[PDB]
């Protein structure tokens, strides 16, 4: 919220129209439409069916961050028992598969622990959050000005 | 020999050779049964 | 003395061969269908039955089910790969829920749970508060 | 012997138990001591088999509750007809279906909300509605609001009748369990009577009423000049003017010269060029043939007259060398478990809803439906969602069967037993299939995004590059395009223009045209296969590991719905089959979301649009699907960002409710994550501090406040997640489609 | 292996012993309470840590406490 | 047959957060980390079963069994102290009278006064 | 009458004898593969396996790699195959080190350190040579026209 506020106020100042922030920041749709949607444009066109420019790395990082954040959702929402039961069938399959059962693990595969899954989900969430916003702020500011 | 050659020399060493050997070494260390 | 069972993919794995295995025996007085803890139904034999399982918890789940059949003579053993056996349950011939003379209390602390010492008081000792 | 057995005055009618909340449950009957009680009361209200151990009582409760649901549905239909009769522009829309926007909801002027009364045309202001009421009413032959009023009155009467019937069959005449266990007779009646006679009578309405009225309405006759429906019944000359074979009457029907009725029972296929919908004569022939089929099907099972099949016999005979006892025991399961029946029936009804969505878009059955893009989008999406929920519910009730009604003794060496005996193989192979599908299908998109970002378009998976042509689908499309003359020689046109053929144009808008399949369609169809396989993995794991697993050997004793078995064994959170339903619901949401996005973008890009009298086609999004849908960036930019313009720019217009609901759905979706990501220990500890503040001022409820249970935390989180995500897509679709229609 | 301790508030109700899925606990004679018995955990090597015993215990606060510790094959509930 | 065979494992209990080896041992004395399957005619580990013409499923062959005699004998061996306690409290030959008159499991299950009652018969 | 039975007549092992696991085709195939075939030296098992794999591994690289449309595409595909073989050989080496330790092996069985080293070397030679052979074969594709 803090950085969104800073960035939108500065983007409207730098764009020569502070009045856009002054009027549209008073309701949420103003933030969604005039800050995020409007300023997504150069970022999402870093590459497209017609070519690419030097902002394509930020477009890719933007999608990368969305993906990492969503993958963190998996660890945060689904918990351990489901995964442990699934890994049990995986162990069964490997032990019973010819030419692959020539090779065996020396550390029994187990699902991630309860706390470990909370931490992994949190790390994925945080990395995705940071990378998405960094790509957006850099690409939007640099592709506009 | 020139320094301008260094990226194409060094980047494959940093990004392919070094991680592979580091991962192999860590794997061997974690599989070792008596480390001390 | 195996029950009538067509087999499943849920049975024991390499661990039963290399780490440890479990066996449960019991006496049934008739042929009756029961639920295998590993999935599926098996038919008990009239007389002695023997069943092999990967985990002690599986044996105890089966014994809990046997209790609903009025069967209380089940015995549970652990078998090691060398062939050594350990008699596990009921350890002294009496169910643990029934108090028995000759058992000694293990792991009691002679105070209520609120009297364990403070963590900061045993730092660097290697012990925990519940063990001191 | 199929007989009616009913107990009279089974249950007294009284308000005493209405004053005793939780009366149905022995535990909940003692009254609340914590707020948990309250939640439990709603959770266990319709869990009839936990309120009593008698199957007969459960059956009686289910029967009466079904009547209650029917009463509610009749009330809903009657309300829709009443709103059509008094708060709609149906009469004006009848005269010009092309330029007037259908509207059947009006809002009161208060706090400025009257802006929602859009200028929909016909001297009428209101909300543009997308449920297809006007098209259905016009197809039925409804030409006046008075007919709608009478249909609404009858709907009210039927709602009251259903409510009385429910009261009567619970409190006055409750059938015995032996009555309910009449699978053969029930199938005979529901096939021959409900489906067969329903089809026959609807075909009668279509032949006698809907067909001539629609022939006149298409011919350009005004609704105020069309003869009243009963005139077509009492004037065989009126019908003879329109369909000449009516001048022969019923003589050909009993004589066997049915070809004489070829003028009103047709096999044209295609669409009506004037309306853009199916020919009503084809629909009438369809319903007549279906009625015959169902009436035949309803004489298969033996009830009282010696002849007929016993279902248990048929099931018992079907066993082979790979399947032990085969289908033995299934009849007992499906005649003693309501959960087994509900699992089957929810699975079927949901799959049928999905099928309905597809078939109704591709072969638009109502007049002026095809060019009402808002209605087409809303109907497809709605039926997709309903189907997804119903298939997941079928899975859930299969799991409930496994936990509660499965008996090992009755399932020795039958199909169910052997499935349980190779669950590990089934789940391991499904897991591998899911990984393979996910990796390849989604890696196509990831590869494409990376190649395009690196400035390597020629290395992409695309039509202009490395191609992934859906050759099997294309082969099928060609076969269906060639069918009308050769493999269906009596069909005059294709079953659907989506397979190939001309462009059907109504009012300058495209009703249907061939839907071509390329690399992008290949990739998206494999995404659909992937998501469905993962959803099946989760739900089938929930059913097959419902009773036991290597982790928790005695899961059935813990029940269908329990949070966990403790942090031991590494941690056992969400091991219950209810938790598998919980995760499967998220995956179904993902799957259906992708399906409806694929529909929306493909139809806008390649089907819908305008068409000049010359022949120039201008699609809504300009044919960008093929090159934009092959990357995730193209979906984020060319679908979401671009098509969200209407919903985010809707403030200050009649669509502003959609912008508001878009925002509120985002809010509720984010609100759900608090429940999904957290745990009740934290919240109970916080509540302790809040209870302290209340106690510090000498007051606190004797119903002690409690954080939600673990399972209720999950349920609430998922419910708000689904409401938020689905409502966001709802607002987005509706604003977009109202703009483009 | 997990640690399972019995505190002297135990009333010898035998509910933790009946709740245990792996037979870690047993009742032993004791003069500290009316029932004349106390819980004991001689077989903590088989404790999985499910805490069903704690769920079953009627005292306030608990008289049986499970502290999770070093994991083994037995404590992880592995069939492999 | 040694009774501490289970306890004689390599598990070294930690100084904290560890219940140690209880009545039978924390873990098996046998190293579970063994080799995968092996070609025709070869054994993967010391006591492995020869899978014959199907070595890939060699691990599905059982070399660990419990014959009823071993079960009875280990039952007696593991409960020898409990039987010694029961005769110590009821009171060599007397134990042989009781455990043959009614049974060994029943002798464990009964009570010292009840056994004082059955000793009344002869 | 019953094409499924418990594996090894043992109902309680987690396996079933089905046509997939226990048909004559499956048994003959598996017993004849070099990972299982009686009488092979570990080096020869490794060699046969490498020969089988390196031949097909070049195809994806040659036909779908970045330089597939250049006239040195086959050479680049061969180089990519060699790189993949090196990655796999590293995997085999560290696997053997972990699975068997570094002590001197007491036997000639494949599941021993010395035998596994021989097998790994045979695999590397077989795979690299097979990739080279496939390179030669792909240098001139016969149309088979008289
Ligand atoms: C720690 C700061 C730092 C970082 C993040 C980088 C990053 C990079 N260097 Mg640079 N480099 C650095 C310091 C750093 N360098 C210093 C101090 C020197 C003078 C010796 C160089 C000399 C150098 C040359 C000649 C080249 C690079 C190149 C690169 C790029 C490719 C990686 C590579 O192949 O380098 C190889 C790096 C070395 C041979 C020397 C590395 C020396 C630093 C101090 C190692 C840092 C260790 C680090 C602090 C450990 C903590 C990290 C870990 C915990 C995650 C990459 C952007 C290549 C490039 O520019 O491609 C376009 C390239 O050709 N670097
Ligand atoms: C199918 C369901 C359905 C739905 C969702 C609607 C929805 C609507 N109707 Mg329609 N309508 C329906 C069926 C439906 N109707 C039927 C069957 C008829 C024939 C009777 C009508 C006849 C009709 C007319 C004539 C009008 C509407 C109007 C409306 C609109 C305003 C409603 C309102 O705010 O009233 C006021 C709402 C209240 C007074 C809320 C009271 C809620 C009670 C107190 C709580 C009940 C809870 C429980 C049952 C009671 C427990 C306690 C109790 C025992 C004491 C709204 C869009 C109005 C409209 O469209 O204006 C342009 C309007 O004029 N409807
Ligand atoms: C929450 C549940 C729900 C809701 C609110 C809706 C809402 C709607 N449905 Mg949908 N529907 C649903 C579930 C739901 N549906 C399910 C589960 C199915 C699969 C059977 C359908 C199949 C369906 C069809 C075929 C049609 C609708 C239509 C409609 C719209 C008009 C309502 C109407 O009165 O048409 C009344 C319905 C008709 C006039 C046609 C009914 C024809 C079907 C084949 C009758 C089947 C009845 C049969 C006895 C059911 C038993 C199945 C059997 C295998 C046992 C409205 C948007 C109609 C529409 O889109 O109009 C524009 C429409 O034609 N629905
Ligand atoms: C041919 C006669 C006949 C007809 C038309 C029906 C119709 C129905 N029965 Mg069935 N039923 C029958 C014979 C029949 N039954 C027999 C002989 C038995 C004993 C074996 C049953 C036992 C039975 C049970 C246990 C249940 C049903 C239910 C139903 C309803 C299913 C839901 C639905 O799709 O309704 C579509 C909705 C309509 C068609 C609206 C019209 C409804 C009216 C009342 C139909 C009758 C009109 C006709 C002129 C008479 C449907 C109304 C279910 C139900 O919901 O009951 C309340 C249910 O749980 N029936
Ligand atoms: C034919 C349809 C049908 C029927 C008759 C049943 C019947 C039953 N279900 Mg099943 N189920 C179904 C479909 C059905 N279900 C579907 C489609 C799903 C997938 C979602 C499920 C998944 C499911 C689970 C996971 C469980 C059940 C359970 C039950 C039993 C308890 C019901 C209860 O007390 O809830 C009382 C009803 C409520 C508390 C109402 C809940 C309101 C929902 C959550 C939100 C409504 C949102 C609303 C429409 C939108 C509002 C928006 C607005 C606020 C802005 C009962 C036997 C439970 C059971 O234990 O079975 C033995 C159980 O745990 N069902
Ligand atoms: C976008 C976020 C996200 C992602 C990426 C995943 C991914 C996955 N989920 Mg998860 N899930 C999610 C959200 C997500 N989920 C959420 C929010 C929840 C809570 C409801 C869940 C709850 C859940 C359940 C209940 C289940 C899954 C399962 C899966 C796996 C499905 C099988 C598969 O396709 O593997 C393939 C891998 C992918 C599709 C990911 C990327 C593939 C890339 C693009 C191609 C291959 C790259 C390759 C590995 C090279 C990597 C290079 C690297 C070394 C640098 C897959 C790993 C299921 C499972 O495990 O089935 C076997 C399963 O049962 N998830
Ligand atoms: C997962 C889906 C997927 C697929 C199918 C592809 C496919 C491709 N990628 Mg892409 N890519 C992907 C995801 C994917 N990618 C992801 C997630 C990234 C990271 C963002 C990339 C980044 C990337 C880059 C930078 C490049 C590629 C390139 C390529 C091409 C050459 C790759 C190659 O030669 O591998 C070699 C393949 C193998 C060695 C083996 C393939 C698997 C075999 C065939 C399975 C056989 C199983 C068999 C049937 C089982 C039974 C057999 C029998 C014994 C019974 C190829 C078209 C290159 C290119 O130039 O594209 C044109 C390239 O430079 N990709
Ligand atoms: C294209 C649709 C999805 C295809 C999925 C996989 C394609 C692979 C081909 C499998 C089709 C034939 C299956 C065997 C042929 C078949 O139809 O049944 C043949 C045979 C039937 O045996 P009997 O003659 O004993 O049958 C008597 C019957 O009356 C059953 O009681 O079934 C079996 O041998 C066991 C079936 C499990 C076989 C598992 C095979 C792998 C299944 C893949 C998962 C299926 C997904 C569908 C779930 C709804
Ligand atoms: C829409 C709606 C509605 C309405 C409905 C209606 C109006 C219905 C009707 C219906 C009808 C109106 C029905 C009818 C029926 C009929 C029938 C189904 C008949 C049958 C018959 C037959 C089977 C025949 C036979 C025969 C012959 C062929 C010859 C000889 C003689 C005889 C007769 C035997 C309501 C209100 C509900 C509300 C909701 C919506
Ligand atoms: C049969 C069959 C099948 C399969 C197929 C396959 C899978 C095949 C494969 C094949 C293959 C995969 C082949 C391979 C080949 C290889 C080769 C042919 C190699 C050779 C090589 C060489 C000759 C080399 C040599 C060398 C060396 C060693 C070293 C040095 C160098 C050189 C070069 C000299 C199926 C299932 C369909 C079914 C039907 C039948
Ligand atoms: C926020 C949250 C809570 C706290 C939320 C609670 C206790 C819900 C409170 C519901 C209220 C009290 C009922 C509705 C009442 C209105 C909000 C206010 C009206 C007040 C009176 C009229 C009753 C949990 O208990 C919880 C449990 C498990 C997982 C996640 C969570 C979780 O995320
Ligand atoms: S209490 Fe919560 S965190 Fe602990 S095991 Fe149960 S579900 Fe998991
Ligand atoms: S520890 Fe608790 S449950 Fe166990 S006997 Fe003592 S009071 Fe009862």
């Amino acid at each position: 919220w803090v950085t969104f506020y800073w960035h939108w106020k500065h983007m409207t100042i730098w764009g020569g129209n502070p009045g856009q922030f002054d009027e549209s920041s008073n309701y949420i749709m103003g933030w969604l439409r005039d800050y995020l949607w409007l300023n997504s444009s150069p970022l999402i066109n870093g590459y497209n069916p017609f070519g690419m420019n030097n902002l394509s790395v930020w477009s890719w990082m933007f999608l990368f961050g969305h993906l990492i954040w969503a993958t963190g959702f998996m660890f945060l929402i689904s918990w351990r028992g489901y995964w442990q039961e699934l890994i049990e069938t995986l162990v069964w399959a490997h032990e019973r598969t010819p030419l692959a059962n020539l090779i065996r693990w020396r550390d029994k595969p187990v699902a991630l622990s309860i706390v470990q899954a909370r931490l992994v989900g949190l790390v994925h969430f945080s990395v995705g959050y940071i990378l998405t916003y960094a790509a957006f702020v850099i690409a939007s500011t640099s592709g506009k000005f | 020999m020139a320094a301008s050659f260094l990226p194409s020399i060094l980047v494959p060493l940093v990004g392919l050779i070094f991680p592979a050997f580091s991962m192999a070494l860590f794997f061997l260390y974690v599989q070792t049964d008596d480390i001390a | 003395p195996f029950p009538t069972f067509g087999g499943s993919t849920g049975g024991w794995l390499r661990a039963a061969e290399v780490e440890e295995k479990y066996a449960i025996t019991w006496t049934s007085t008739k042929e009756q269908i029961f639920e295998m803890p590993t999935g599926g139904a098996a038919i008990m034999r009239n007389g002695e039955n023997l069943l092999y399982l990967a985990r002690k918890e599986q044996c105890l789940a089966l014994s809990t089910q046997l209790r609903t059949f009025k069967i209380n003579d089940y015995k549970i053993y652990r078998i090691f790969p060398s062939g050594e056996v350990q008699y596990l349950h009921p350890k002294d011939g009496v169910f643990p829920e029934k108090v028995n003379p000759g058992r000694t209390s293990v792991n009691s602390r002679g105070f209520s749970i609120g009297k364990n010492p403070n963590p900061a008081s045993i730092k660097f000792s290697g012990i925990t508060t519940y063990e001191s | 012997n199929v007989q009616v057995f009913v107990e009279k005055d089974a249950v007294e009618t009284s308000f005493a138990k209405w004053a005793q909340p939780g009366h149905f449950s022995r535990t909940l009957a003692k009254g609340p001591k914590t707020t948990t009680w309250i939640w439990n009361l709603h959770a266990d209200a319709h869990d009839f088999d936990s309120q009593t151990s008698s199957l007969e009582e459960v059956s009686r409760k289910i029967f009466s509750a079904h009547f209650g649901q029917l009463a509610i549905i009749f009330l809903w239909i009657s309300g829709m007809h009443f709103h059509g009769a008094y708060f709609s522009n149906y009469s004006a829309w009848l005269t010009d279906p092309i330029s007037i926007k259908q509207s059947s909801q009006v809002v009161w002027p208060i706090v400025g909300q009257e802006i929602l009364n859009a200028d929909v045309g016909g001297n009428f202001q209101g909300i543009q509605t997308t449920s297809g009421w006007f098209q259905m009413w016009r197809a039925e032959g409804i030409t006046s609001e008075v007919e709608l009023y009478w249909t609404a009155i009858g709907g009210l009467a039927m709602s009251a009748i259903m409510l009385f019937a429910g009261w009567f069959h619970y409190h006055k005449a409750a059938p015995k369990l032996e009555w309910f266990q009449n699978a053969e007779s029930m199938m005979n009646h529901h096939l021959a009577g409900l489906l067969g006679l329903g089809c026959l009578s609807w075909s009668g309405h279509q032949i006698h009423i809907a067909l001539p009225i629609n022939k006149l309405l298409d011919a350009g006759v005004s609704p105020q000049e069309i003869p009243l429906p009963h005139e077509f019944l009492i004037n065989r000359d009126l019908m003879a003017q329109l369909y000449p074979s009516f001048s022969k009457g019923l003589a050909p029907f009993f004589g066997g010269n049915w070809g004489e009725y070829s003028d009103f029972l047709t096999f044209k296929g295609g669409l009506n060029p004037v309306t853009g919908g199916l020919w009503l004569s084809d629909i009438a022939h369809h319903h007549l043939a279906l009625s015959v089929l169902f009436i035949i099907a309803g004489h298969m099972y033996r009830t009282n007259w010696g002849i007929g099949h016993n279902m248990k016999e048929i099931l018992e005979a079907h066993k082979g060398p790979f399947t032990g006892e085969g289908h033995k025991g299934l009849y007992e399961i499906l005649t003693t478990s309501w959960h087994a029946q509900l699992a089957i029936n929810l699975a079927m009804m949901g799959s049928l809803s999905i099928i309905v969505a597809h078939h109704m878009y591709a072969m638009p059955p109502y007049p002026y439906l095809a060019t009402d893009y808002a209605t087409q989008l809303s109907l497809f999406t709605h039926h997709m969602w309903i189907g997804g929920f119903c298939v997941v519910g079928g899975a859930a009730h299969g799991a409930i069967f496994m936990v509660r009604d499965y008996t090992p003794a009755n399932n020795y060496n039958n199909l169910l037993d052997r499935v349980l005996r190779h669950r590990d193989a089934i789940i391991s192979h499904l897991n591998w299939v899911c990984i393979f599908l996910g990796c390849h299908a989604f890696g196509f998109y990831i590869h494409n995004d990376t190649m395009r970002a690196l400035g390597r378009p020629q290395d992409m998976f695309s039509d202009k590059a490395i191609q992934l042509q859906p050759i099997f689908a294309q082969w099928i499309q060609n076969i269906h395009l060639l069918a009308p003359g050769t493999t269906a020689p009596n069909a005059l046109a294709t079953t659907s223009y989506a397979f190939g053929g001309d462009v059907i144009e109504v009012g300058g808008k495209i009703a249907m045209m061939p839907i071509k399949l390329g690399t992008a369609d290949f990739m998206v169809h494999h995404i659909h296969a992937f998501t469905i396989h993962v959803t099946v993995l989760i739900l089938l794991k929930g059913v097959l590991y419902a009773r036991s697993s290597k982790l928790i050997p005695d899961k059935a004793n813990l029940g269908f719905r329990f949070p966990c078995d403790g942090p031991g064994r590494g941690g056992t959170c969400q091991s219950s089959s209810w938790d598998h339903v919980f995760l499967g619901l998220f995956w179904m949401y993902n799957s259906i979301s992708v399906v409806i996005f694929h529909f929306s973008w493909k139809m806008q890009s390649d089907v819908w649009g305008t068409i000049t009298p010359d022949g120039a086609i201008s699609h809504i999004t300009g044919g960008n699907f093929a090159q934009s849908s092959i990357t995730i960036n193209g979906w984020l930019r060319d679908f979401l960002w671009s098509q969200a313009s209407q919903v985010i720019q809707s403030y200050g217009s009649a669509s502003s409710a959609y912008g508001l609901i878009f925002l509120g759905a985002h809010f509720i979706w984010a609100f759900s994550l608090m429940f999904l990501f957290s745990g009740r220990g934290y919240w109970q500890e916080l509540i302790e501090s809040i209870v302290w503040a209340h106690n510090k001022l000498n007051f606190a409820p004797t119903i002690q406040p409690r954080a939600l249970s673990i399972t209720q935390g999950r349920a609430v989180g998922l419910a708000h997640y689904l409401l938020g995500g689905i409502g966001t897509t709802w607002a987005f679709f509706l604003a977009r489609a109202i703009s483009i229609t | 292996s997990h640690t399972v301790k019995i505190y002297d508030t135990c009333i010898g109700c035998t509910q933790c012993v009946r709740a245990c899925p792996t037979d870690v606990l047993e009742m032993v004679p004791w003069d500290g309470c009316k029932s004349g018995q106390i819980a004991s955990s001689p077989r903590v090597e088989d404790c999985v840590g499910c805490k069903r015993c704690e769920t079953a215990c009627p005292t306030d606060f608990l008289s049986v406490r499970v502290y999770l510790g070093a994991e083994t094959t037995r404590s992880l509930g592995l069939a492999y | 047959v040694d009774l501490d065979y289970g306890m004689k494992n390599s598990y070294v209990p930690a100084t904290g957060g560890d219940g140690g080896q209880g009545q039978f041992g924390a873990q098996s004395p046998n190293d579970w980390r063994v080799a995968g399957t092996s070609p025709v005619g070869e054994t993967s580990y010391a006591g492995a079963a020869d899978g014959g013409e199907e070595p890939w499923f060699a691990e599905a062959i059982s070399t660990v069994s419990l014959d009823l005699q071993k079960a009875d004998e280990t039952l007696k061996a593991f409960t020898k102290d409990a039987a010694a306690f029961k005769i110590e409290e009821f009171a060599d030959a007397a134990m042989e009278e009781l455990v043959g008159k009614l049974g060994y499991s029943k002798f464990l299950e009964m009570s010292t006064k009840q056994l004082m009652k059955t000793w009344g018969t002869l | 009458a019953n094409f499924i039975k418990p594996y090894n007549d043992d109902p309680f092992v987690g396996h079933l004898a089905t046509p997939i696991t226990s048909s004559s085709l499956t048994r003959a195939l598996l017993k004849n593969l070099p990972a299982y075939r009686f009488g092979l030296t570990p080096l020869l098992r490794g060699l046969e396996i490498g020969l089988a794999h390196g031949y097909f591994l070049i195809g994806p690289f040659a036909q779908l790699g970045p330089l597939r449309n250049s006239d040195i595409g086959l050479l680049a595909g061969f180089l990519s195959t060699i790189g993949l073989i090196l990655i796999l050989t590293l995997g085999l080496t560290i696997y053997g080190a972990a699975a068997f330790g570094q002590e001197k092996s007491n036997g000639s069985e494949l599941q021993t350190k010395k035998s596994w080293d021989q097998f790994k070397g045979g695999f590397f030679v077989g795979a690299c040579g097979s990739a080279g052979f496939a390179f030669i074969c792909l240098s001139s594709i016969p149309t088979f026209a008289l």
